[PDB]
């Protein structure tokens, strides 16, 4: 005999998608990158309810955290093919739950699409 | 309430400033901010400096001494003449009162180093002024209580360093060049004195702070002292021994030894051969004792990072190159300094492994040097046949892919040691090769990695050799390929493999049959859904069809037709799964090929096949968009419309002046298709706002026109037949383009016009002066009102628009002449106006225009269209430039402002101006243009500079006009004249340096 | 080795 | 465990630029000169624990320079930056190292190159030496592009910790929590939002 010498875990994903998101600075009439990086949607294994996700790539650090709500819609912008704006009413990415008007911009209006379709199959598993 | 302190008429709070202080440092908050604002606000107020000796005497805090000694040196720095003489002394005298009080507490000496190197440096403010001529005993007195204190004198070389910094290091742009020389000339007639000093310290010890202190200031004293201090003493044999065993030493030691082996010395005199020789033996020496042998891992040394050693491996590595690099030649040829040069070359092999990108570039420009050397220079190469062999494996296993300069010079010395030893080489990468095969070293990054390493040497062994060398990587990594499970991995191989034969075209042209077998495999690549994949097969094909073209233009034995017929035919198939960027590759690869074809009617037919589908798609859309335009706002017909387009510029690109058959197939209904798009962007822009340019229906409708015009300037910037450029090209374009962009709104305006329009000028503007006259008048006024009320808005017109004007100037100088005198007068006004930007584009553009413009005029003669040019914009263009050189914020263009100065300034001191610059009664008659001049210039500048004296006028003018044929003394005037105009009582002496 | 060289080039395929 | 950081640069280098990106992950697209100086703090999350930054953006240019090397006094670390689109920026960086190292005498500076994302690049990568002998680490970088945005902080990081395996590591995430009054500003912010259009369109993100 010889003796020898992220708080992520209990949920799924569901949905993975690189993006840039944006926040509606409406006191400026000017929209701000908030990151880049991946987003995922994060359904909890002991609760089934689905998140949102994003960490800007380098530094991981946080830039969205909110439910999917099925209250939420999601409306195209004027300048882009690629990109959903809706409103979000409680999101803790820096600190407590706070309204933002939101942008996500995708690689290409593909990725856009499928985007949208796997958010609102993300809201029918919220309301159940 | 902070406020307080802001009000002098009252008597400055001590406390509250302390207290004002220690929240700006220490706070946080707005509460700190507000303490920021008004400590700047004490700080630049005028008078806070007869405060200052209140501070530096009472207060607690020691950063409020800081500041004080801060608003101190803003003083002297700028208004130390213009105090009343009593005060200077008070000063002064304070200054160094205050210094020696610090330096015998020894409690103040060890715990205020910040507030002592402060005061030091405020005194050595002084000295710049004072010294030597009003305290000509200060070098005397300094030495003198040197012997008092041992804080005294570890100090008196704070002083001294700082001293040598500012007069040799810091004082060619921060003093004038009299200043300066004076300055230089007082510290090297007593600089024997204070080399007696810093010899006896470091001779005698002891203490290790007064060492070090006196070691950095031999530091600075070597960029400019003469060399026999450093020869004819024994100090070269103390800092290669005794201060190299030190570790408090041993940094600044080695940084002195550095630039010792940099200093100015007689290279046919053999004592001083011996002992540069001798202190790099003594160093190696220590080196090995007392820090690390030769064998140590310095890698993983770098890596633990403990103390200081990453500082020192990288001080070993700049000292090692930089002696080498200058004196190897001394150790080559005796034959009892062989260990000894070849100990130092395996310490740079052991410091080149380190993991360092910055150090290692260091050490690969010594390597690139050493190798280089080897390769030209006779009897060398053998004696590093050991270090060459190591150099070739550190190298092989750092290559990086292909940052863009490490790469070239990894190349480069690699390439160097091929030849020095091919066989080596060769087995060092085999050898790599097997351990990949058997998985020793597996991975992508080193599967990459080796790969790079061996496509990099190509072209350097014999073409035999190469053939047998590059079948037998070829073979093997085929069988790493065969052997891995999994795509991602088999996909990793592939890659590296693609990668080998792109970068062996001597070999692929020389086997056909294995040429068009990489070709066909390419081909299948290009049907391939993992990433990257696609990309690796479009890059390798362009690739090796830029060097193997003529084998595809030639029908090669055995075969029935050239192999661009094949290609041809099956691009469909070929590119039926590619990405429109990648379509665009092959189709530019093709061209390529085409070129190769020197028969017209052969070149041509192969042409029209190769656009056989976009020129059918073409067709098809001209017609039903013509019939009638509502599909070009389905957002699919744009996108086949605009990818049609690129696929022309693609092709375009490669072929040159032989692409004009096919845009002669294209060329009327594309200007159509330009006025439609253009019709749809106005109309959109009127239904919804300036918001359409914004959306994506518009923004593909603008890629339509911009594509238009990047093909158009394609071929107009390769064509050869000028004629047909101007009979049949030019003017349909300027009918599409020229009314469209002025009668836009100005968001809608495609900068990319005034660039092509640009290219149109330059090539045959020559040739079509009605033409550059209607681009200026649709253009120049409309443009120039986007630009000319700030800095910011519209970047591209405004350099486009320069771009343009610049070239209009130098092809069609014409097109101005006939402007209208208000026209003219704003293109003088432009052209200022690009001096003021900040934007290196527009300002230098706009600089060369004046210039040329100047020219211009001037070869025009004494013509009524020149003299009014001088009497009107001449002292527009004197003054403008002046502006631009002494306001502080245009300082990347002193040069071009410099000479476009002189040139104006020489016009009139070789009367080249035969008009008088002056209206009939502001000067008598007869009047020179010369005493007028300097007569405009001295008021101009007194009112401009109120502060400068007249006889500093008066003698910068006169220098500076007597040197309007010599720029570098003319630019050294300039700089005198800008340090000058900083302070109060610049010496107008100054001005006779040269 | 060239003949064979170009058969083991033609038989690479990334999905075995 | 918090550390003073010095950044100091010409006017224009992207100082202020830079330090937003860290803040907030915007991109600020206006000049607007900084004035004297702006204390911002700055967290990293790694796995030797959270380290912060007192980061002192100072200004470059010298109309506004305020205290300016009174904003060096007990700085622990240091930044310099200049512009690799502006040579001038370049030949300044000897003035400010020599102005910071005559306060801090011994502190880990980083020297970076910013604004590498501009195709018209000045100052080549092989002119760009000063940092071999003053012992700084240099880094090419882009606030625009995020190039090697993180390798300044991560470097004095390891430098100012002692541990050269030190790395960012991710926060760990909470869960999220899930009115008509405020139904009202809501769709009208959203309706703003929406006709603004998104920055950069033909980005490839
Ligand atoms: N293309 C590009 N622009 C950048 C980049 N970083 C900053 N800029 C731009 O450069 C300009 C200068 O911005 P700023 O951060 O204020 O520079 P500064 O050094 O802090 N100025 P000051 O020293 O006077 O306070 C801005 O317009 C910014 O958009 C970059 O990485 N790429
Ligand atoms: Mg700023």
């Amino acid at each position: 005999h010889f003796e020898p010498v992220t708080m992520e875990e209990d949920e799924e994903v569901l949905y993975k998608v690189r993006a840039k998101l944006f926040r509606f600075d409406a006191d400026a009439k000017e929209w701000k990158e908030r990151g880049t990086g991946d987003c995922k949607f994060l359904k909890n294994k002991k609760t089934n309810k689905v998140r949102i996700l994003m960490r800007r790539d380098k530094t991981l650090k946080i830039c969205a955290n909110h439910i999917i709500a099925p209250e939420y819609t999601l409306k195209p912008n004027v300048g882009s093919d690629r990109s959903w704006v809706y409103a979000c009413t409680a999101d803790i990415a820096e600190g407590e739950a706070e309204a933002f008007t939101f942008a996500i911009r995708f690689g290409s209006k593909e990725n856009a699409d499928k985007f949208k379709e796997e958010f609102e199959k993300a809201q029918e598993i919220n309301k159940k | 309430s902070m406020e307080g302190i802001l009000d002098f008429s009252n008597d400055l709070d001590i406390a509250l400033l302390d207290q004002v202080v220690s929240t700006f440092y220490q706070g946080s908050g707005v509460q700190q901010k507000q303490a920021q604002e008004i400590l700047t606000k004490f700080q630049d107020n005028p008078d806070a400096w007869q405060k200052a000796d209140q501070i530096l005497q009472f207060s607690t805090n020691p950063q409020s001494k800081f500041i004080a000694l801060s608003i101190l040196d803003k003083l002297i720095t700028r208004k130390w003449k213009l105090l009343p003489n009593d005060h200077r002394i008070g000063i002064r005298n304070f200054v160094v009162g205050m210094i020696i009080s610090m330096c015998q507490d020894d409690e103040v000496f060890k715990t205020q180093k910040n507030l002592i190197n402060k005061s030091d440096l405020t005194l050595v403010q002084i000295l710049k002024q004072e010294w030597p001529q009003n305290w000509p005993e200060f070098i005397p007195e300094l030495i003198g209580s040197s012997s008092s204190s041992v804080n005294v004198c570890e100090n008196n070389m704070i002083v001294l360093k700082l001293l040598s910094e500012e007069v040799f290091d810091f004082s060619a742009e921060q003093m004038t060049q009299a200043k300066a020389l004076h300055l230089k000339n007082s510290m090297s007639k007593e600089f024997e004195q204070i080399f007696k000093l810093c010899f006896q310290v470091l001779e005698q010890g002891s203490s290790s702070s007064l060492i070090v202190a006196t070691l950095e200031s031999l530091l600075r004293y070597l960029h400019w002292i003469p060399y026999r201090y450093i020869y004819e003493t024994n100090i070269l044999e103390l800092l290669s021994t005794k201060f190299m065993t030190s570790p408090d030493t041993r940094a600044i030691t080695l940084k002195c030894l550095t630039e010792v082996s940099n200093l100015k010395i007689p290279q046919d005199n053999d004592l001083i051969k011996r002992q540069t020789v001798l202190f790099f033996q003594n160093t190696l020496q220590q080196i090995a004792t007392s820090v690390m042998p030769v064998t140590a891992d310095l890698k993983a040394t770098y890596a633990n990072a403990n103390g200081n050693d990453q500082s020192f491996l990288q001080d070993l590595a700049m000292f090692l190159t930089t002696y080498l690099a200058r004196n190897r030649a001394l150790l080559e040829s005796d034959e009892s300094l062989r260990e000894l040069l070849l100990n130092a070359h395996q310490y740079l092999i052991q410091l080149s492994k380190i993991e360092e990108r910055e150090l290692f570039k260091t050490t690969l420009d010594y390597w690139h040097n050493l190798v280089a050397d080897l390769f030209y220079e006779p009897l060398k190469k053998h004696i590093y046949e050991e270090i060459c062999s190591q150099l070739r494996l550190v190298i092989i296993e750092n290559m990086v892919r292909p940052t863009i300069q490490l790469y070239k010079s990894e190349r480069e010395v690699l390439v160097y040691l091929t030849h020095l030893n091919v066989i080596d080489t060769e087995e060092i990468m085999i050898s790599k090769l097997a351990r990949q095969i058997d998985g020793s070293e597996w991975s992508w990054h080193n599967i990459n990695t080796l790969s790079w390493a061996i496509g990099s040497i190509s072209g350097t062994m014999s073409e035999d050799t190469e053939k047998r060398f590059v079948v037998t990587v070829i073979k093997d990594l085929l069988g790493l390929c065969e052997q891995k499970r999994g795509k991602d991995n088999k996909a990793v191989v592939a890659s590296d493999i693609m990668y080998v034969v792109g970068q062996y075209p001597r070999f692929l042209k020389a086997h056909w049959n294995f040429l068009r077998t990489v070709i066909l495999k390419l081909f299948e690549f290009m049907h391939e859904t993992h990433e990257g994949v696609q990309d690796m097969a479009c890059d390798t094909f362009i690739k090796i069809v830029q060097k193997c073209k003529y084998h595809f233009v030639i029908q090669q034995p055995r075969e029935s037709e050239p192999f661009i017929q094949t290609i041809i035919r099956d691009i469909q198939k070929t590119t039926a799964d590619l990405q429109p960027q990648q379509v665009h590759t092959f189709y530019k690869a093709c061209g390529i090929i085409i070129s190769e074809e020197r028969s017209v009617a052969e070149r041509n037919r192969l042409l029209s096949d190769l656009m056989q589908l976009p020129n059918m798609a073409w067709d098809t859309i001209v017609e039903q968009s013509t019939a009638n335009p509502t599909l070009l706002l389905d957002s699919e017909t744009v996108k086949i419309i605009a990818n049609i387009i690129k696929t022309n510029v693609a092709v375009c690109t490669s072929m040159g002046a032989d692409f004009y058959p096919q845009l002669g197939h294209i060329y009327y209904n594309m200007l159509q298709l330009y006025r439609a798009v253009s019709s749809m962007i106005s109309a959109q822009v009127a239904a919804e706002g300036l918001i359409a340019t914004k959306t994506p229906k518009v923004r593909g409708l603008r890629t339509i026109k911009k594509e238009i015009l990047k093909l158009v300037e394609t071929y107009i910037s390769k064509a050869r037949n000028l004629d047909d450029v101007v009979k049949v090209l030019v003017e349909p374009l300027l009918n599409a383009v020229l009314e469209d962009y002025m009668n836009n709104v100005p968001d809608a305006r495609d900068a990319e016009v005034l660039n092509c329009m640009t290219t149109v000028v330059e090539k045959v503007g020559h040739m079509i002066p009605q033409g550059v006259i209607l681009i200026l008048q649709s253009v120049f006024e409309c443009t120039l009102d986007m630009i000319n009320k700030d800095f910011t808005e519209y970047p591209e017109h405004r350099v486009e628009f320069y771009k343009l004007l610049k070239v209009i100037n130098e092809k069609s100088f014409a097109a101005f002449l006939e402007l209208p005198p208000a026209a003219f007068k704003l293109f003088v006004d432009a052209i200022c106006w690009a001096f003021k930007h900040n934007n290196r584009d527009v300002e230098v553009n706009g600089l060369q225009i004046a210039l040329d413009l100047v020219k211009n005029i001037e070869r025009m003669g004494n013509v009524p269209f020149a003299n009014e040019f001088h009497k009107n914009y001449f002292f527009i263009f004197v003054s403008e430039t002046f502006f631009v050189l002494t306001d502080s914020d245009h300082k990347s263009g002193f040069s071009k402002q410099a000479l476009l100065l002189m040139k104006l300034i020489s016009l009139v001191y070789d009367n080249k101006i035969s008009v008088p610059l002056y209206q009939e009664a502001e000067v008598p008659q007869g009047t020179s243009n010369q005493v007028y001049l300097s007569q405009y210039l001295a008021n101009m500048l007194s009112n401009a500079f109120p502060h400068l004296t007249s006889e500093q006028i008066a003698s910068f003018l006169s220098a500076l006009t007597k040197q309007c044929k010599d720029l570098v003394v003319f630019k050294g005037t300039l700089r005198d004249f800008l340090v000058q105009i900083k302070e109060v009582g610049g010496d107008p002496t100054d001005y006779l340096f040269a | 080795n060239l003949e064979a060289l170009q058969k083991k080039l033609e038989e690479l395929e990334l999905n075995q | 465990v918090q550390f003073k950081l010095v950044l100091v640069g010409d006017g224009g280098t992207g100082k202020t630029t830079f330090v937003k990106r860290h803040l907030t992950g915007e991109f600020e697209k206006k000049y607007v000169a900084t004035l004297g100086v702006e204390v911002h703090p700055l967290v990293f999350h790694t796995n030797r624990g959270p380290i912060k930054f007192n980061v002192w953006d100072t200004a470059g240019q010298e109309k506004f320079g305020g205290l300016r090397d009174g904003y060096y006094i007990q700085a622990q670390c240091a930044i310099i930056m200049f512009d690799v689109t502006s040579r001038v920026t370049y030949k300044n960086v000897p003035n400010w190292h020599r102005d910071l190292v005559r306060v801090c005498e011994n502190i880990p500076i980083v020297l970076c190159g910013n604004k590498v994302d501009i195709k018209d690049r000045k100052v080549k990568a092989k002119s760009i030496v000063f940092h071999r002998k003053k012992n700084l680490q240099y880094y090419d970088i882009s606030a625009k592009s995020n190039y090697n945005f993180e390798k300044p902080f991560l470097w004095l990081a390891r430098k100012l910790i002692g541990d050269p395996n030190l790395e960012f590591v991710a926060m760990p995430a909470l869960a999220p929590p899930e009115d008509p009054a405020l139904a009202a500003q809501y769709e009208h912010d959203l309706e703003v939002a929406q006709t603004t259009a998104l920055p950069d369109e033909d980005d490839d993100l």
